């Protein structure tokens, strides 16, 4: 498979997440994703095919985690938007107030700006510390999806949001949207991973 | 928020 951020991959035959980013570690092929989306070894498949298993994650606490990927997989430095691509140039961290999109499986491509940062997410399995939040708007699936600037700034993966009774909180104004990801740079470098940019 |  292409491995492109924002597309649809399942976990164990059962839950759905999307791709964040393409990245290597020495020779190993990989993408970063949301830690909540698989356990370790948990087998991850894009379009029915096996394309590699989760080699580390954290959550709750953080949100985190990476798939290697087989050598058969092509790591591609691009996020989906619609038909198109945002090409992936590097991880500069935005500031409050950056515009910034995000891309998954279940809302598509979606833009908003940073409105606070080291937020906490109480989800039931435990806290999440340190989150950024957007009022870009998303929905159940889109978890572990690139959040990007136009600019093609990687700055994470989507982690959770104030989901309303329609899976998402595209419903709502963008005043009142709480979606939130996970950094991208102390996952690059807990896990020592390179990200691949075009 | 819930996690996605």
């Amino acid at each position: 498979a292409n491995i492109v951020g924002g597309i649809e991959y399942s976990i164990n035959n059962a839950s759905l997440c999307s791709v964040g980013f393409s990245v290597t570690r020495g020779a190993t092929k990989g993408f970063v994703t949301a830690g909540h989306c698989g356990t370790v070894n948990a087998t991850a498949r894009i379009g029915g095919a096996v394309v590699g298993t989760f080699a580390a994650r954290v959550f709750p606490g953080n949100d985190r985690a990476w798939v290697s990927l087989t050598s058969a997989q092509t790591l591609l430095p691009r996020v989906a938007n619609g038909s198109s691509f945002v090409t992936v140039r590097g991880s500069t961290e935005a500031a409050v107030g950056a515009a910034v999109c995000r891309s998954g499986r279940t809302t598509g491509y979606q833009c908003g700006t940073i409105t606070a940062k080291n937020v906490t997410a109480n989800y039931a399995e435990g806290a999440v510390r340190g989150l950024t939040q957007g009022n870009a708007c998303a929905g159940r699936g889109d978890s572990g999806g690139s959040w990007i600037t136009s600019a093609g700034q990687a700055q994470g993966v989507m982690s959770g949001l104030n989901v309303q009774s329609n899976g998402n909180n595209c419903g709502i104004p963008a005043s009142q949207r709480s979606s939130l990801f996970e950094r991208l740079q102390p996952i690059l470098s807990q896990y020592g991973l390179s990200l691949v940019t075009g | 928020a819930a996690p996605a």
